[PDB]
């Protein structure tokens, strides 16, 4: 996307979502990150939802796969699986290649900081959850160690109901429940994030309540999933 | 369980 | 898909299917056709499935951007639809070729005769909604020229209520309606069509009796839009 | 109006 200009890439890429094709959206969010310059809060997210859709795919893919393969134990539906493993593996590599060149290392603002930081967990948790053996251990706590990054910033520089810091938490939970073998630390780390929202949510206005009161409310449906 | 669902701006 | 066996690309088209991959499916089918033996009916309805997704997106997506694109009238909206319209083609330029080298002229039997007319007509509508001028005239020509020897054939060889026979009647009453400009004898298919199926159906077992009371549903669906 | 919704075998 080297030739097109960076507004162009973004206004596609915001055409991309209206019209759901979320290979074309990653594919102009690519392009813009590639320009060098910072990205704003709207851009941040049309970069997030953009990789989320393409990955989201992938995964519930390799997780239809996944379950046939261990059914059937032709080495066909091995195959395949292993050709969507290591096309979400690429995506993966993709994503974790912007937030380290340079997408985090120019990051001074706690919230573009965190918000890269989370992504980085994420990614590494998408690619911890096909990884066996010991390449899984090094890929976990990359993950870990991202995310653990990201709650120390939040936890400092956020109100306990900032959206980005709520998501954070809820997708570390999710990390500690179904990655880390944590259940106890995924469900401590969703009640207190839980509470401490609560607690705060007399000093939003209308418009930020909604947006944290539904993230409380993702926190509220794992604690009742796992309890 | 269930993630930031994240796909829609 | 040269260098894989046609057993395994039919095996993974069906796993691709399962797992919502239908570029996947698609390029696997594309594959057993090219390996140049006759499809079986179950391998047709794969081939016709796995287009129908991929070109369905796409057609959705055209949509999209050429409504937003209706509404602004720079010039990356227009860029972008354009975009979306040329890959659209191709798919349809593959399916057509498909067809063309060899499965229409290998194809003997009334049921996959037919069955690739139908499609052959439906991928030149598809072409016709997103051309214009006088292109559109011939691209309207054949798909309708594919649909009417696919109705002579199905009328002579074919009870009424045979699904594909029902289902070419829909499509081409939709051809008549959307693009030819003819809505009378759109109803005036789709009329005659429910009516002649409607008096076989005491001919049919239990499973076929749903199967074409499932398509003369859809035909009552648009005869109730159209009147 | 609606065509063969075909999109499942
Ligand atoms: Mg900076
Ligand atoms: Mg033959």
């Amino acid at each position: 996307m080297g030739s097109m200009e960076r507004a162009s890439l973004i206004q596609k890429a915001k055409l991309a979502e209206q019209a759901e094709r979320y290979e074309d959206m990653a594919a102009f969010m690519k392009g813009a990150v590639e320009k060098g310059e910072e990205l704003s809060c709207e851009e941040r997210n049309l970069l997030s939802v953009a990789y989320k859709n393409v990955v989201g795919g992938q995964r519930a893919a390799w997780r239809v796969l996944s379950s046939i393969e261990q059914k059937s134990n032709g080495p066909e539906v091995r195959e395949y699986r292993e050709k969507v493993e290591t096309e979400l593996q690429g995506v993966c590599d993709t994503v974790l290649g912007l937030l380290d060149s340079h997408l985090i290392k120019e990051a001074g603002d706690a919230e573009s900081r965190v918000f890269y930081l989370k992504m980085k967990g994420d990614y590494y948790r998408y690619l911890a959850e096909v990884a066996t053996g010991d390449d899984k251990k090094r890929i976990i706590d990359s993950a870990r160690s991202a995310y653990q990054e990201a709650m120390d910033i939040s936890k400092k520089e956020m109100p306990p109901t900032n959206p980005i810091r709520l998501g954070l938490a809820l997708n570390f939970s999710v990390f500690h429940y179904e990655i880390a073998n944590s259940p106890e630390e995924a469900i401590s780390l969703a009640k207190t994030t839980f509470d401490e929202a609560m607690a705060d949510l007399h000093t939003l206005s209308e418009d930020s309540y909604k947006d944290s009161t539904l993230i409380m409310q993702l926190l509220r449906d794992n604690l009742t999933l796992w309890t | 369980a269930g993630s930031i669902p994240g796909r829609r701006s």
